């Protein structure tokens, strides 16, 4: 198999309480060995392994790039969220719930965004706790997400079952109900 | 609207190690 | 890990030996914002809807990638030409959404753990190569620094479809094949 060697440069901004706490960190990678790092908690470029040492001195003594590197924090990380975070983060994508035995009963919630979701089964309107399993948040890749959850069914075919779903673009939950044929 | 971005450091030239 | 409410990169700068090639893009919460396609030079979106939220001038990645380029060469003799690791991916194939016949749809091809970037993904419609309806996104960022990239198949559900998504991967030791189970 052909030889490869990989550079990656990360330029992350993490946020927490809208802005208010911010915190920028450039990361320079060998592969997959980060060997280099500006970490605007801490202000200076530090080697994070030895094959790092070379730059970290080197740009820590160039005053445009300390200087640049440490104005990133608010030049790229705040203003990025101005213009375009605080609009994605208003992004609303209703989820679409289907109920559909797979005994499994499986709620197929589908095509939502943000990820942040609650999802309940009832069982003539008793909120099942038990039988309940769950796959993680699925990332589909186009800026949605899917989930399912499965419960385990009882043998009485007369029993009403409810997938009860819970979402930011959602002012009321969406319920679905489902019984045997 | 054209959105900023972070600039990648131009690494020191010569800082040990050899090709091999 | 670092704990925070919100995480982008701005942006994902990668360069490889291998070709050589490139990559820039900007991720937000974990999804790609745009990309720049180092070919033809320009700034796109691989969903429109995304930019009304800014454009970028795309000599910033030509740029970027110029001094990656450079950084690259110098890390290889730092680290005395220890090549990458061709790790073992992860392959799922799962659909978009409930399949109705008839009603069109999307299936999707996961691939996760992937490292170095460079790899081929296909689609086989009852083992026949596919390429109409074919996507993909950029190879996205993890913090492990290894990397997962999404195929897409759109499909009209019909009777008797056949589907399996094909990967190929040094870290391999076969292409993998991987079964839609409907
Ligand atoms: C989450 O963040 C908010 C917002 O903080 C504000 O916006 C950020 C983007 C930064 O620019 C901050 O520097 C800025 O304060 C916090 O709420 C804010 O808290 C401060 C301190 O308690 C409040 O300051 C007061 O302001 C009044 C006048 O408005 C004065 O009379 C007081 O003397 C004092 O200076 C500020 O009003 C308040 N603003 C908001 C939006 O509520 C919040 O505390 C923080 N939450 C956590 C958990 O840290
Ligand atoms: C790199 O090569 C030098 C010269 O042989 C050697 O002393 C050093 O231990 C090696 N370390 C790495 C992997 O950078
Ligand atoms: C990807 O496909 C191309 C074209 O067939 C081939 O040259 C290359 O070796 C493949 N790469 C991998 C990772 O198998
Ligand atoms: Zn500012």
């Amino acid at each position: 198999s052909p030889e490869d060697f990989v550079f990656q440069f990360k330029g992350m901004c993490y946020f927490t309480n809208g802005t208010e706490r911010v915190r920028l960190v450039t990361r320079y990678i060998y592969n997959r060995e980060e060997y280099a790092r500006f970490d605007s908690d801490v202000g200076v470029y530090r080697a994070v392994t030895p094959q790092g040492r070379p730059d970290a001195e080197y740009w820590n003594s160039q005053k445009e790039v300390l200087e640049g590197t440490r104005a990133e924090l608010d030049t790229v990380c705040r203003h990025n969220y101005e213009v375009a975070f605080r609009g994605i983060l208003q992004r609303r994508v209703e989820p679409t719930v289907t109920i559909s035995p797979s005994n499994l009963l499986v709620c197929s919630v589908t095509d939502f965004y943000p990820g942040q979701i609650k999802v309940r089964w009832f069982r003539n309107d008793q909120e099942e706790t038990a039988g309940v399993v769950s796959t993680p948040l699925i990332r589909n890749g186009d800026w949605t997400f899917q989930i399912l959850v499965m419960l385990e069914m009882t043998p009485q075919r007369g029993d009403v079952y409810t997938c009860h779903v819970e979402h930011p673009s959602l002012q009321s939950p969406i319920t679905v109900e489902w019984r045997a044929q | 609207m054209n959105l900023p971005s972070t600039k990648v450091s131009w690494a020191a030239v010569g800082g040990g190690g050899s090709l091999v | 890990d670092i704990v925070a409410d919100h995480v982008a990169s701005c942006g994902v700068n990668l360069y490889q030996f291998y070709g050589p090639s490139g990559q820039y893009t900007h991720e937000f919460d974990g999804d790609e914002q745009f990309y720049v396609d180092l070919e033809r030079k320009e700034t796109a979106w691989r969903w429109p809807e995304f930019s009304k939220f800014g454009g970028f001038d795309p000599q910033g990645a030509l740029r970027n990638m110029a001094v990656a380029k450079h950084n690259l060469n110098i890390m290889i003799k730092r680290y005395n030409s220890t090549a990458a690791t061709n790790e073992v991916p992860e392959v799922t194939v799962f659909s978009k959404s409930p399949v109705t016949l008839g009603q069109p749809n999307t299936l999707i091809c996961l691939v996760d753990n992937i490292f170095p970037p460079v790899v081929n993904i296909t689609w086989l419609s009852n083992g026949q190569s596919v390429t109409e309806g074919v996507s993909e996104t950029s190879f996205l960022s993890k913090s492990d620094h290894s990397f997962f990239k999404i195929s897409y198949l759109t499909f009209l559900p019909s009777a008797d479809e056949i589907y399996d998504c094909k990967v190929e991967h040094w870290g391999l030791d076969q292409p993998l094949l991987k079964h839609w189970e409907p």
